[PDB]
RNA sequence: AUCGAGAGGCU
C-alpha cells in the first residue's frame, strides 16, 4: 500500500477504489485492475534494499487515531507507538509460502511443526489435475472422494485448494484405546 | 563456589569460597603466583596441563572435561567407558588424537588402519616399509571373513 | 568401507514397524509374506523328519512350509517347479530350507545402529498384516517411533549362530544397559499414565472388571486376593489388583519429599513380597530409571521373569485404561480468567522493569561490572528479566491447572511433556534466540521495517508475550520462525558431526578386549587398563548404593558403630544377643572389636580423603540393602528374641569373606596386591554394612540368615565380574557417542562443539578458561 | 471425485441428496445449515459429507473423448 | 497383500472346532474354553450372565489378539458343579430373556402407530 | 498426517462395533494418541478440530486465516449455542462393553491427508537372490530383488555382543563367499588349478 | 506443483538461517529438512 | 407383559425408532447394539462384470460405488449364502443378478441414478433386490454422470452377506445409545472448569428420570438397567425388522454354542 | 481366631486432600488421652462427619481363593457398617512402653499408637478392620 | 612356541564359564546334534538341539575342553567338568 | 555402469 499526508497521514486507496475492484471482479463498463492501481499511484513495488528506508504499518487500523475493557480472549498486540508511517502491508498472511498458506492457524504452532507440514503437504495424495485421465505420467495418485477442508485459510481461494483438495475431513477422536 | 567441607564437628557443611575465572591460559606462570592455592587450580586446556603437571594429571583433567560435557545435559555414562577412552588416548607417551593424525599412525598393523582414512596411502606406506600384519586385529579377520578372535572365538575348542 | 567392512547380505528383510501391546517383549511380529520368503536350513533328524515332511507337503507358497531341499549329492531341489514336490523320500543328513517359523531367533535392528542395544535377538511371532510388529517397551533401545520408521531383520543359517543369538543378543539380556548402569527399557507413555491413574488411592475396581484383569495376567496361579473393602461393596484398589503382576519376594523402598511413613500425598513407593504397600506408581517407580522395578526384578529373579513381567503389566494397564478412557482437548490448555489477569500483570511488570532499566542506560548510569561492556551487561539483564517473567508466568499457570487437567497428569506420570511446554502453550512462550543473542539487527538499526530505528524494546527483538493459545502476532511469529530454523539447522549439523565422532571412536577402540588375565589389551597386546574399569566389573550388575561411613558426625558415627564390651552403656544390651550377659570384659573379643573399629576409622578417613565432595551414593558391584531385606523376609525375623551369633562368628566371617571375593587368581604378591586394590571400595562398603552393631541393632540377623547372606554376596560378586572377551572398547565408543547424538541445546563452549574441541586435540580452543582457587 | 454414497462414519446414504442440495441452495435461496438440517442430516458425520464435498466430475465431463 | 481374507472372522476351517475345552492347572473345578471365530459380543454377555448365578465362583473372558476372531472363557464353579452346566444355564437364561424381549417389542411396535 | 506435522502410521484397523461411540451414535473415523500432543505444541490441531465441529454444525466455513480475531472463547460460545460441550469434549462409551468411559474424550472433524508413503510398496525380502557381477555381492534395491546392507556401523554393534561366528556367517555365507588356491612359496592366488 | 514452481536454490551455518530481509519475499517456514535445509527456499 | 426385559417406544418411524429398555443387564444391550450392526445379514452387490466403460470414472471406482447401493432385503432369510449353495458360481436361490446400461444421449448431462438398475434373475416371489428409493423425485442415489457420447454397460451380482465381511451389508445407520443422564452410577467423572453442571448440557432423556437429591449419598449397589436407544436404518430392512432380526441372530448364535456343546 | 483390639474414637480431623472419594481421618481414643490413630477411609461408601463417635474394632479372621457370599448361610462376623483388610508394614517403637502400628488396607493407610494392645497385634499378613455405625 | 602349556595346578583364569564360551559350547554341541551325533542324556521329551545341549550342560556330560589362550602365547586347557555355570 | 536430483526416519 501507499501512505501519505491528507488532513493527517493516511493510505491512498479508499472504499471507492475497493468498490470499483469488486465491481470488476463480480463481472463474471470500465474495469478496475491491479495495473490500474499500480499506474494510478496507490500501490508500489518495494524490493529488499528499498525497505531499509521506510516504516511500514501492519494493519490499516494503525492509521486510526486513538485517545480498557477489551475481550481478554484476544491476543495482545503492542500499541503502535509510531507515527511517521509510509506504507501498510496488504495482509501479513501474505508473508507465508504457498504450501504454508495451506496450514490452518499457523500463528498458533511451534514453527518446526509448520516446517514439517509444509514439507509433507507435497507428499499428500489428491487430485493433482483435472485431465489426470488424459495425461499419461509415470506415476500418479488420486483420492477417490477428496473433500475440501472445513478449516480454510483465505489464501486457499487463490491457491485453488477448495477446488483441488488433497485430504478429507475425518472425524478424529483423541483417546487412549487398546494401546494400539 | 559454595563447596562442602568437613566441619570441625565432623559432618560436611557448605562453606562458600571465592574463585577466580579467567579467559586466558598460561598455566606454567599463573601457577607460581602468591596468594593462591597451587594444588587445586584448574584449567580447561588440559593440553597445557599435560605439558605442565605430567601426563597422568592430564588423564584426570581430560576425564573431568568429558564428565562436564556429559552432565551438561543431565546425562550420565559410567566411569569405565570414559576411562577406557581417556586411557587409550593417553597410554602412549602423550595425547594421541582421535583422528588420522593420531592413532591411525600407530603400528596397529595395516588393514585395521587402512579401513579408516587415507586407505591407499596407508597401503602404500605399508607395502614400502614391508609391514608384517599381525592379522589378530578385528577388521583384519572381518576383511578375511575368517572367524575373528572375539569372545566367541577368543579361544579354541577340542575334545577330551 | 562398502564391500568388505559392510556389504549387502541375503536372508535380510526390512519394512515398517507398528506397536502391539499384546505381544511379549522378546517377540517380533513378522508379516506372513516375509516368513514365506526367508528360509532357515535345518538338517533332517529323527526328531523332526515328521514335521519336515509335513512342511514340504504345505509347499513354499503356503506357510508353514519349505522352499528348497539339499540332498547329499549337493544338487538343489526347488519345490516350486518340480515333478516330485509332493512325493519325497527324505533321507537322513539332508538339508531342508524350512520357512521362518514361530519361536525362531532373528537379529532385529534399526538404522542408525549406535547401540549394542540396537541389534537384538527376537523371538518370531508370525502375524497376518504387512508390518513388523514389536512391543512398546522396546522403543527406547531402538529409538523407534511409529510415524513411518523402518526396521531390518536378519536370519541365521546355522545352529551355533542361533545359539549366539539366543544366549548373547537376547532382548531380556540387554535390559540392564552396560552404559549408564541402568535399564534401557521400561514402561511407555500410555501404559505410564494409565498405571498412574490406576494406582491412585481414589481408584477402586469392582468384581466384574477385577476378574477379567486377573485372567489377563498369563502366568497366574488362579487365586483371588482378598479385596480391600468388604462390607458396603467388595472393592479392590488399583494397587491391590496390580500387585498380581508383581512376582512374590520383591521389596522396593523409595522416599520422595514429605514421604512420612503415613505418606500423606502417597509420594514415594514401598512394595513388599510381590505386593505393593503404598505409593502412586509413575516413571521413577516403573520407568527406565536406576533403582526402578525393572532393575530389581532383573537382578533378583532374572531376565525371563522381567520380560514376562513387562507384558503382564502392560496387559492389565491397557485393559483398565481402554475401559476408563483419556483425552486432551484444549480445555486442558485454558487457564481461567484471574490467572490470565495475573499473568498479563506479570508481563506488564516485566515490561515496565525493562523500560526502567533502558531509561537508566540512556543516562549513562550503568555500572560497567568488571569483565564485560555496558551493552553486554544490559543484554544479560534484559534476557534474565524476560526468562524470569516467562518462568514466573508458567508457574502461575501450572499452579492454577486442576488435577483433572490431562496435560498435568501426562506430565505428572512423566508420560510425555514437561513444564516449559505448559508455560508456552498456556501462559507465555518467552524470548526467541539466535546464536545466543536476541533477535539480531538484520536491517539497518532495526529488526523489522514496521519498527523505528534503534528500538531495543522487548517485542522489537522478539519477546513473544502472547501464548500459543492466545495467538502469535506477525512479527513475533517471524522471530519464532527465525529461532526454529536455527534449531533445525543445529540438528542437521550435529547429526552428521556426531555420526563422524562415533565412527572415529568405534574405529579407535575396536580391538579393546578384556583378555583372560583382565589386562584390557589391544591387538598389539599393548596393555591399556590392567583391571578393566579399574575394578574388574562388568558395567551391568552395578547399582547406586550409599556409603554410610562417609559423612555424618563423629558423634553419630560412634553412636551407631561404637560397640565397647568394657562399658555398661556402650555395650550390646543382652536384649540384642543371647550371650550378651556373658560377653562383658572378655578381652579376647574387645581386641577384635577394636581391630574392626580401627579398620572402619582408617577406611572412613580413606574414602573421605578421596571423595572431597563427600557424596555417598556411588556405583558398586553388589547391592546390599536388597539382600538385607531378602533376609528380613526369607527367615521371618521376630525382632524381639536375641540372636545366636557370637561376635567371633560375625567378624571372622567378614574378614574371611574378603579373602574369597576373587577378581584375579595369581599366587604371587603383585597379583594379590592388585586384588586388594580391586576389592578395596567394596570391602569398605562391606565393613560399613556388616558392622557388628549394625548386624545386631539395625539388622537382627540369625546364624543361618548370616551364612546365607555371605554365600549370596560371594555368588553375586563372582557373577558381577567382567566376563573375558568383552570388546569393552566398542561398547565404550558407543556408550559415549550415543548420548552425544541427543546433546540438545553458561558462557563456555559445551555440547558437541566442546566434544569436537576435545577429541580432536584443539590447541586453538574457543574458550580456554582458567579457574583459580 | 463424485458424491460418496453414504457417510464413512455412520453409513446413512447421502448420494440421493446431492441434487436436492444444489437445488435447495439455488432455487430456494437457502443457506447451508438449513439445507443440511432439512435432509435429515443431523449429526456432522453425515453433514461433512455434503458440506465439504467437491464435485470435480462436472470438470471431468468437459474433456471430450 | 498380506491381509487375511475377510471371511476368516466367522468361517471356521480345517477342523477348527467351535469350542475347545481344557482343565486349568493349579486350579480345581475350573476350565478354559476357547471360543473360535467369535468376538466380545458373545463373550461379555456370557460372563455378565455367569456372574448372576450364585454357585459360580469365577467367570472371565479375554480376547487374546484383535487380529484374530476368538477368545478364552475361564470358569470356576462350586464343588459338584460341572462348569458346562453353568454355561448351559446361562445360555438358556439368555435365550429366554431374548425371546421375552422380542415378544414385548413386537407387541409394543404393533401397538405403536406411524 | 494432519496439517500440523502430526505424522502417523496405521497400526490397527478397528471395526465400528469395537469402536467407542458418542450418544449420537457417531463413531471416530480416526483415533490418535493424546500423548503425542504436548511434546509438539500443535495447539492448532485441537483448535481446528473445534472449529471444524462448529462449521459442520453451523453450516458455515472455518475461517482459519492467520492473524485473525478468532477467540477460542468465541468458538466455544458458538459450539455451546449448538448444544455441545464448549471445548470439544464428548461423553463416549466403549464398544466392547458399552460402559461409559469415565474420562470424556476430545472428538470432532479434522482435515487429514493420506501420504505417498505406503507399505505394500515398501515391504522387502530376499533369500539368495541375484548377484552383482563386479563384486559378486547381492545387488542393491528391492526393485531388482536386492539385499539389505549389513553396514559396518551395524557390524560394530554386533561385535559389541561378541558374536564371532554370526559375523563370519553374515560376511561369508550371506555374501560373496569364495574359495581360492594359494602357493606356499609365493603366497598369491596365481596358482594354476586343474581341479577335475 | 506450485511449491516446485516457486523454488529457489543456493549454490553455496551463516546462510541457511532466516535473515530478517526475507520478510514478505520468502516463506519463513517452507524449506526442506535435513541436508541443504535453509539453502533451498520458497517465495 | 412377559417377565423380564420391558420396552416402551417413545417414537417410531419408517427409518428410526427411539425407545427405552427396562430391567436388562447392560452387557445384553451392548451385544445387541453390536449385532444390530455386524451380524444381521442383508444383500448387496458382490460382483460386477463390466461390458463397456466410456465414463470418466475408473471401472473399480464404479464397482465400489455399486457395492454401497442399498438393495431391498426384507425376504432375505429365504435366500442362502452363496458359500452355502451348491451351484457352479451363483444359482438363482443364492444370488440375484442385476444389470445396468445407460448411454450419453442428451447434449445436456445424462445422470445415472440407482433406479436405472434392471433385474435379470428369477425373484421366485420374494421381496428382494429392489434398489430402495427414499428420494422425493423417485431417483435413487447418483452413480455416475455421462456426457453425450459416453455409454456404460455392466452386470451386477448381489449375494448374501453381513456387515462384518464388508460394511455394505449393514443397516448400520447411527444407533443412538445412552443411559443415566444424571450419572447417578458415578460411571464417569465430568471434566469442568468452574462448575460441572452449567458447562455440560442436559440430555433430553433427563425428562424421564428424576434428579438426585443433594443430600442423597451414593447408592453404591445400584446397577444400570434402564437404557435409551434410537435405531436408524438405511432402508435395506424396515426398523421394526432390524432389531427383531438382530435378536434372532443373537439367539441363533447362542444356539450354535448349545449345539456344538452337545456335540462335544 | 478372634478379635485383637477394641476401642471407640471421637473424630478429631477429617481431610479431603486432593482425592475426590477418599478422606484422611484422624481421631483419638475416648476417655483415654494417650492413644490415637490415623486412617484413610472411603467417604462415598461410608460417609464420615466431624466430631462423630465411631466404634472401631480389629479382627484376625471371619491362602485359598476368595468367594462372594453365596447366601446368608455364610455367617458373617460383621454387623458393622464398614470393613477392610490390611497388612502390617511397620511397628514403630515410639517411646518407653509406647508403640505404634502401621497398616495398609490396599493403599488406604492406618497408624495406631498406644500400649494396651501389645499382646495382640502382630506382623501378620491377615488383619481385618471393622467399624460399626 | 615349543610346548608352552600351563600345569593344571598353576592356573589363574576364571573357573566360571563366561557366557561367551558357554554360547560357543552350546553352539558347537547343537551343531553336533544337528547332524546325527550321539546324545548323552535321557532326552526327557524335547527335540530342539539347543535345549538338548543346555540340559547336556546342566548334567555336565558335554565332553569338550576350552583352550583359553593367553596374550604372550601361553594357554590354559579346561574340561567342561571343572568349569562352573552361573 | 556412472552421475545428478527429489523423498523417508531420529520425543
Ligand atoms: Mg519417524
Ligand atoms: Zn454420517
Ligand atoms: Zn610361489
Ligand atoms: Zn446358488
Amino acid at each position: 500500500f501507499i501512505v501519505e499526508d491528507d488532513g493527517h497521514k493516511e493510505l491512498k486507496v479508499r472504499k471507492g477504489h475497493i468498490a470499483k475492484l469488486m465491481a470488476t471482479e463480480y463481472q463474471d463498463v470500465e474495469e478496475y485492475t491491479w495495473s490500474s492501481l499500480l499506474n494510478e499511484g496507490l500501490v508500489e513495488y518495494i524490493d529488499a534494499e528499498e525497505e531499509e528506508s521506510i516504516l511500514i504499518a501492519m494493519q490499516p487500523e494503525d492509521l486510526e487515531p486513538a485517545e480498557l475493557d477489551v475481550d481478554p480472549a484476544k491476543r495482545i498486540r503492542v500499541s503502535h507507538h509510531a507515527t511517521t508511517f509510509t506504507h501498510c502491508e496488504i495482509h501479513p498472511s501474505m508473508i507465508l509460502g504457498v504450501a504454508a498458506s495451506i496450514i490452518p492457524f499457523p500463528d498458533h504452532n511451534q514453527s518446526p511443526r509448520n516446517t514439517y507440514q509444509s514439507a509433507m503437504g507435497k507428499q499428500a495424495m489428491g487430485v493433482f489435475l483435472t485431465n489426470y485421465n488424459v495425461r499419461m505420467d509415470t506415476m500418479a495418485n488420486i483420492l477417490y472422494y477428496p473433500q475440501k477442508p472445513l478449516g480454510t485459510t483465505r489464501a486457499m481461494e487463490y491457491l485453488k485448494f477448495r477446488e483441488l483438495p488433497a485430504g478429507q475431513n475425518a472425524i478424529v477422536a483423541i483417546a487412549c484405546y487398546s494401546g494400539y | 563456589y559454595d563447596r562442602k567441607v568437613p566441619s570441625p564437628t565432623g559432618e560436611y557443611v557448605k562453606e562458600p569460597e571465592w574463585v577466580l575465572e579467567t579467559d586466558g591460559v598460561n598455566l606454567s606462570e599463573v601457577m607460581t603466583v602468591p596468594g593462591i592455592d597451587p594444588t587445586r587450580i584448574y584449567t580447561n586446556s588440559f593440553i597445557d596441563i599435560m605439558e605442565v603437571l605430567g601426563i597422568e594429571a592430564g588423564r584426570a583433567a581430560l576425564y573431568k572435561e568429558v564428565y562436564n560435557v556429559i552432565a551438561s545435559d543431565g546425562s550420565y555414562v559410567n566411569y569405565r567407558h570414559m576411562a577406557l577412552l581417556v586411557d587409550v588416548m593417553t597410554t602412549q607417551g602423550g595425547l594421541t588424537s582421535v583422528t588420522r593424525h593420531g592413532f591411525n599412525r600407530s603400528n596397529t598393523g595395516a588393514l585395521m588402519r587402512c579401513s579408516f582414512e587415507e586407505t591407499v596411502e596407508i597401503l602404500f606406506e605399508a607395502g614400502a616399509s614391508a609391514e608384517l600384519d599381525d592379522c589378530r586385529g578385528v577388521s583384519e579377520n572381518v576383511i578375511l571373513g575368517q572367524m575373528a578372535p572375539i569372545g566367541t572365538g577368543a579361544f579354541d575348542v577340542m575334545i577330551d | 568401507r562398502g564391500n568388505l567392512m559392510g556389504k549387502r547380505v541375503d536372508f535380510s528383510a526390512r519394512t515398517v514397524i507398528s506397536g502391539d501391546p499384546n505381544l511379549e517383549l522378546d517377540q517380533v511380529g513378522v508379516p506372513k509374506s516375509i516368513a514365506k520368503t526367508l528360509t532357515y536350513p535345518e538338517v533332517v533328524t529323527p526328531y523332526n523328519i515328521d514335521r519336515l515332511t509335513q512342511l514340504v507337503r504345505n509347499g513354499p507358497n503356503e506357510h508353514p512350509g519349505a522352499k528348497y531341499v539339499i540332498r547329499d549329492s549337493g544338487d538343489r531341489i526347488d519345490l516350486r517347479y518340480s515333478k516330485r514336490a509332493g512325493d519325497i523320500q527324505l533321507q537322513y543328513g539332508w538339508k531342508v530350507e524350512r520357512h521362518i517359523m514361530d519361536n525362531d531367533p532373528v537379529l532385529f535392528n534399526r538404522q542408525p545402529s549406535l547401540h549394542k542395544m540396537s541389534m537384538m535377538a527376537h523371538r518370531v511371532k508370525v502375524i497376518p498384516y504387512s508390518t513388523f510388529r514389536l512391543n512398546l517397551s522396546v522403543t527406547s533401545p531402538y529409538n523407534a517411533d511409529f510415524d513411518g520408521d523402518e526396521m531390518n531383520l536378519h536370519v541365521p543359517q546355522s545352529e551355533e549362530t542361533r545359539a549366539e543369538l539366543s544366549q548373547l543378543c537376547a532382548v531380556p539380556l540387554q535390559i540392564v544397559s552396560p552404559q549408564s548402569n541402568k535399564p534401557c527399557m521400561g514402561i511407555v507413555q500410555d501404559t505410564l499414565c494409565g498405571i498412574r491413574k490406576l494406582t491412585l488411592r481414589d481408584t477402586f475396581i469392582e468384581l466384574d472388571q477385577v476378574l477379567n484383569m486377573l485372567y489377563w495376567v498369563p502366568d497366574w496361579d488362579g487365586v483371588i486376593p482378598t479385596p480391600a473393602i468388604i462390607k458396603p461393596k467388595p472393592l479392590w484398589s488399583g494397587k491391590q489388583i496390580l500387585s498380581v503382576a508383581i512376582p512374590n519376594g520383591i521389596h522396593l523402598q523409595r522416599f520422595d519429599e514429605g514421604t512420612t511413613l503415613l505418606s500423606p500425598k502417597d509420594n514415594g513407593m514401598l512394595i513388599i513380597d510381590g505386593q505393593i504397600i503404598f505409593g502412586v506408581v509413575e516413571k521413577k517407580t516403573v520407568g527406565s530409571s536406576n533403582g526402578g522395578l525393572i532393575h530389581v526384578v532383573t537382578r533378583e529373579k532374572g531376565p525371563q521373569v522381567c520380560a514376562k513381567l513387562f507384558g503382564n503389566i502392560q496387559k492389565v494397564v491397557n485393559f483398565w485404561l481402554l475401559h476408563n478412557g483419556f483425552s486432551t482437548g484444549i480445555g486442558d490448555t485454558i487457564a481461567d480468567g484471574p490467572t490470565m489477569r495475573e499473568i498479563t500483570e506479570t508481563i506488564a511488570e516485566a515490561k515496565k522493569k525493562v523500560l526502567d532499566v533502558t531509561k537508566e542506560a540512556q543516562a549513562n548510569l550503568l555500572t560497567a561490572k568488571h569483565g564485560m561492556t555496558l551493552r553486554e551487561s544490559f543484554e544479560d539483564n534484559v534476557v534474565r528479566f524476560l526468562n524470569e517473567a516467562r518462568d514466573k508466568a508458567g508457574r502461575l499457570a501450572e499452579v492454577n491447572l486442576k488435577d483433572l487437567n490431562n496435560v498435568k497428569q501426562m506430565v505428572m506420570a512423566g508420560s510425555k511433556g514437561s513444564f516449559i511446554n505448559i508455560a508456552q502453550m498456556s501462559a507465555c512462550v518467552g524470548q526467541q534466540s539466535v546464536e545466543g543473542k536476541r533477535i539480531a539487527f538484520g536491517f539497518v538499526d532495526r529488526t523489522l521495517p514496521h519498527f523505528s530505528k534503534d528500538d531495543y524494546s522487548p517485542e522489537s527483538k522478539g519477546f513473544v508475550e502472547n501464548s500459543y493459545l492466545r495467538g502469535l502476532t506477525p512479527q513475533e511469529f517471524f522471530f519464532h520462525a527465525m529461532g526454529g530454523r536455527e534449531g533445525l539447522i543445529d540438528t542437521a549439523v550435529k547429526t552428521a558431526e556426531t555420526g563422524y565422532i562415533q565412527r572415529r571412536l568405534v574405529k579407535a577402540l575396536e580391538d579393546i578386549m578384556v583378555h583372560y588375565d583382565n589386562t584390557t589389551r589391544n591387538s598389539l597386546g599393548n596393555v591399556i587398563q590392567f583391571i578393566y574399569g579399574e575394578d574388574g566389573m562388568d558395567a551391568a550388575h552395578i547399582e547406586k548404593q550409599s556409603l554410610d561411613t562417609i559423612g555424618g558426625s563423629d558423634a553419630a558415627f560412634e553412636k551407631r558403630y561404637r560397640v565397647d564390651l568394657l562399658n555398661t552403656d556402650h555395650t550390646l544390651d543382652p536384649s540384642l544377643l543371647e550371650s550378651g550377659s556373658e560377653i562383658l570384659g572378655d578381652l579376647k573379643l574387645q581386641v577384635l572389636l577394636d581391630e574392626e573399629y580401627k579398620q572402619l576409622v582408617k577406611d572412613r578417613k580413606f574414602l573421605r580423603e578421596v571423595f572431597v565432595d563427600g557424596e555417598a551414593n556411588w556405583p558398586l558391584p553388589v547391592n546390599i540393602r536388597r539382600i538385607i531385606q531378602n533376609a528380613q523376609q526369607t527367615f521371618h525375623i521376630d525382632h524381639t528374641k536375641p540372636s545366636d551369633l557370637t561376635i567371633k562368628d560375625i567378624v571372622l566371617g567378614v574378614k574371611d569373606l574378603q579373602e574369597n571375593l576373587l577378581v584375579l587368581r595369581g599366587k604371587n604378591e603383585i597379583i594379590q596386591n592388585a586384588q586388594r586394590d580391586a576389592v578395596t571400595l567394596f570391602c569398605c562398603l562391606l565393613r560399613s554394612r556388616l558392622a557388628t552393631r549394625r548386624v545386631l541393632q539395625e539388622y537382627r540377623l540369625t546364624k543361618q540368615a548370616f551364612d546365607w547372606v555371605l554365600s549370596n554376596i560371594e555368588a553375586q560378586f563372582l557373577r558381577s565380574v567382567v566376563h573375558p572377551g568383552e570388546m569393552v572398547g566398542v561398547l565404550a565408543a558407543q556408550s559415549i557417542g550415543e548420548p552425544a547424538t541427543q546433546m540438545t541445546l553458561k558462557k563456555v563452549t559445551s555440547g558437541v562443539p566442546r566434544l569436537k574441541e576435545i577429541l580432536n586435540v584443539a590447541k586453538n580452543m574457543k574458550t580456554p578458561s582458567l579457574t583459580v582457587y | 471425485m463424485i458424491v460418496p454414497v453414504r457417510c464413512f462414519s455412520c453409513g446413512k446414504v447421502v448420494g440421493d441428496k446431492w441434487e436436492s442440495y444444489l437445488n435447495l441452495l439455488q432455487e430456494d435461496e437457502l443457506d447451508e445449515g438449513t439445507a443440511l438440517s432439512r435432509l435429515g442430516l443431523k449429526r456432522y458425520c453425515c453433514r461433512r459429507m455434503i458440506l465439504t464435498h467437491v464435485d470435480l466430475i462436472e470438470k471431468f465431463l468437459r474433456y471430450n473423448p | 497383500m498380506n491381509a487375511p481374507d475377510r471371511f476368516e472372522l466367522f468361517l471356521l476351517g480345517e477342523g477348527e472346532s467351535k469350542l475347545k475345552i481344557d482343565p486349568d492347572t493349579k486350579a480345581p473345578n475350573a476350565v478354559v474354553i476357547t471360543f473360535e471365530k467369535e468376538d466380545h459380543t458373545l463373550g461379555n454377555l456370557i460372563r455378565a450372565e455367569l456372574l448372576n448365578d450364585r454357585k459360580v465362583l469365577f467367570a472371565a473372558y479375554k480376547v487374546e489378539h484383535p487380529f484374530f476372531a476368538r477368545f478364552k472363557l475361564r470358569i470356576q464353579t462350586t464343588e459338584g458343579y460341572d462348569p458346562k452346566d453353568a454355561l448351559k444355564n446361562a445360555c438358556n437364561s439368555i435365550i429366554n430373556k431374548l425371546g421375552a424381549l422380542k415378544t414385548n417389542f413386537e407387541t409394543e411396535w404393533n401397538l405403536q402407530t406411524l | 498426517a494432519s496439517r500440523h506435522g502430526q505424522k502417523g502410521t496405521i497400526g490397527i484397523t478397528y471395526r465400528r462395533e469395537d469402536m467407542p461411540f458418542t450418544a449420537e451414535g457417531i463413531v471416530p473415523d480416526l483415533i490418535i494418541n493424546p500423548h503425542a500432543i504436548p511434546s509438539r505444541m500443535t495447539v492448532a490441531h485441537l483448535i481446528e478440530c473445534l472449529l471444524s465441529k462448529v462449521a459442520a454444525l453451523s453450516g458455515n466455513e472455518g475461517d482459519a486465516s492467520p492473524f485473525t480475531d478468532i477467540t477460542v472463547e468465541g468458538i466455544s460460545k458458538l459450539l455451546r449455542e449448538h448444544g455441545y460441550q464448549s471445548r470439544g469434549f464428548e461423553v463416549m462409551y466403549n464398544g466392547h462393553t458399552g460402559k461409559k468411559l469415565m474420562a470424556q474424550i476430545f472428538f470432532g472433524p479434522t482435515y487429514y491427508q493420506r501420504l505417498r508413503h505406503m507399505v505394500d510398496d515398501k515391504i522387502h525380502a530376499r533369500a539368495r537372490g541375484p548377484m552383482q557381477v563386479l563384486t559378486r555381492q547381492p545387488v542393491e534395491g528391492r526393485s531388482r530383488d536386492g539385499g539389505l546392507r549389513f553396514g559396518e556401523m551395524e557390524r560394530d554393534c554386533m561385535i559389541a555382543h561378541g558374536a564371532a561366528s554370526f559375523l563370519k556367517e553374515r560376511l561369508m555365507e550371506a555374501s560373496d563367499a569364495f574359495r581360492v588356491h594359494i602357493c606356499g612359496i609365493c603366497g598369491l592366488m596365481t596358482v594354476i588349478a586343474k581341479l577335475n | 506443483t506450485l511449491s516446485h514452481l516457486r523454488r529457489t536454490n543456493t549454490p553455496i551455518a551463516k546462510p541457511r538461517q532466516l535473515h530478517n530481509t526475507h520478510w514478505g519475499l520468502v516463506c519463513p517456514a517452507e524449506t526442506p529438512e535435513g541436508q541443504a535445509c535453509g539453502l533451498v527456499k520458497n517465495l | 407383559s412377559e417377565e423380564g426385559p420391558q420396552v416402551k417406544i417413545r417414537e417410531a418411524s419408517k427409518d428410526n425408532v427411539d425407545f427405552i429398555l427396562s430391567n436388562v443387564d447392560l452387557a445384553m444391550a451392548n451385544s445387541l447394539r453390536r449385532v444390530m450392526i455386524a451380524e444381521i445379514p442383508t444383500l448387496a452387490i458382490d460382483s460386477v462384470e463390466v461390458e463397456t466403460n466410456t465414463t470418466v470414472l475408473a471401472d473399480e471406482f464404479i464397482a465400489h460405488r455399486l457395492g454401497l447401493i442399498p438393495l431391498q432385503s426384507m425376504d432375505i432369510e429365504q435366500l442362502e449364502y452363496s458359500r452355502d449353495c451348491f451351484c457352479e458360481d451363483h444359482c438363482d436361490k443364492c444370488s440375484v443378478v442385476l444389470t445396468l446400461q445407460a448411454f450419453g444421449e442428451s447434449e445436456s448431462t445424462t445422470n445415472v441414478y440407482s433406479k436405472d438398475l434392471v433385474i435379470v434373475s428369477n425373484l421366485m416371489g420374494r421381496n428382494i433386490g429392489h434398489p430402495i428409493i427414499q428420494d422425493k423425485e423417485g431417483n435413487g442415489v447418483l452413480i455416475c454422470k455421462l456426457r453425450k457420447g459416453q455409454e456404460l454397460k455392466l452386470t451386477c451380482v448381489a449375494k448374501k452377506g453381513i456387515a462384518k465381511e464388508h460394511a455394505k451389508w449393514g443397516p448400520a445407520a447411527a444407533i443412538e445409545f445412552e443411559y443415566d443422564p444424571w450419572n447417578k452410577l458415578k460411571h464417569t467423572d465430568y471434566w469442568y472448569e468452574q462448575d460441572s453442571a452449567k458447562e455440560w448440557p442436559q440430555s433430553k432423556n433427563c425428562e424421564y428420570e428424576d434428579p438426585p437429591n443433594e443430600g442423597d449419598p451414593f447408592d453404591y449397589k445400584a446397577q444400570a438397567d434402564t437404557f435409551y436407544m434410537n435405531v436408524e436404518s438405511v432402508g435395506s430392512i424396515p426398523v421394526d425388522q432390524v432389531v427383531v432380526r438382530g435378536i434372532d441372530t443373537l439367539q441363533k448364535k447362542v444356539a450354535s454354542i448349545l449345539l456344538a456343546l452337545t456335540q462335544m | 481366631s478372634n478379635t485383637l483390639f477394641d476401642d471407640i474414637f471421637q473424630v478429631s480431623e477429617v481431610d479431603p486432600g486432593r482425592y475426590n472419594k477418599v478422606c484422611r481421618i484422624e481421631a483419638a481414643s475416648t476417655t483415654q488421652d494417650q492413644c490415637k490413630l490415623t486412617l484413610d477411609i472411603n467417604v462415598e461408601l461410608f460417609p464420615v462427619a466431624a466430631q462423630d463417635s465411631l466404634t472401631v474394632t480389629i479382627a484376625s479372621s471371619l491362602t485359598r481363593s476368595w468367594r462372594p457370599p453365596q447366601a446368608g448361610d455364610r455367617s458373617l462376623a460383621d454387623d458393622y457398617d464398614y470393613v477392610m483388610y490390611g497388612t502390617a508394614y511397620k511397628f514403630e517403637e515410639v517411646s518407653k512402653d509406647l508403640i505404634a502400628v502401621y497398616y495398609s488396607f490396599g493403599g488406604l493407610l492406618m497408624r495406631l499408637e498406644g500400649n494396651y494392645r501389645n499382646l495382640n497385634n502382630l506382623k501378620q499378613e491377615n488383619a481385618y478392620l471393622l467399624i460399626r455405625r | 612356541l615349543k610346548e608352552k602349556a600351563i600345569p593344571k595346578d598353576q592356573r589363574a583364569t576364571t573357573p566360571y564359564m563366561t557366557k561367551y564360551e558357554r554360547a560357543r559350547i552350546l553352539g558347537t554341541r547343537a551343531l553336533q546334534i544337528s547332524m546325527n551325533a550321539p546324545v548323552f542324556v535321557d532326552l526327557e521329551g524335547e527335540t530342539d538341539p539347543l535345549r538338548i545341549a543346555m540340559k547336556e550342560l546342566a548334567e555336565k556330560k558335554i565332553p569338550l575342553v576350552i583352550r583359553r589362550y593367553l596374550p604372550d602365547g601361553s594357554f590354559e586347557d579346561w574340561s567342561v567338568e571343572e568349569l562352573i555355570v552361573d
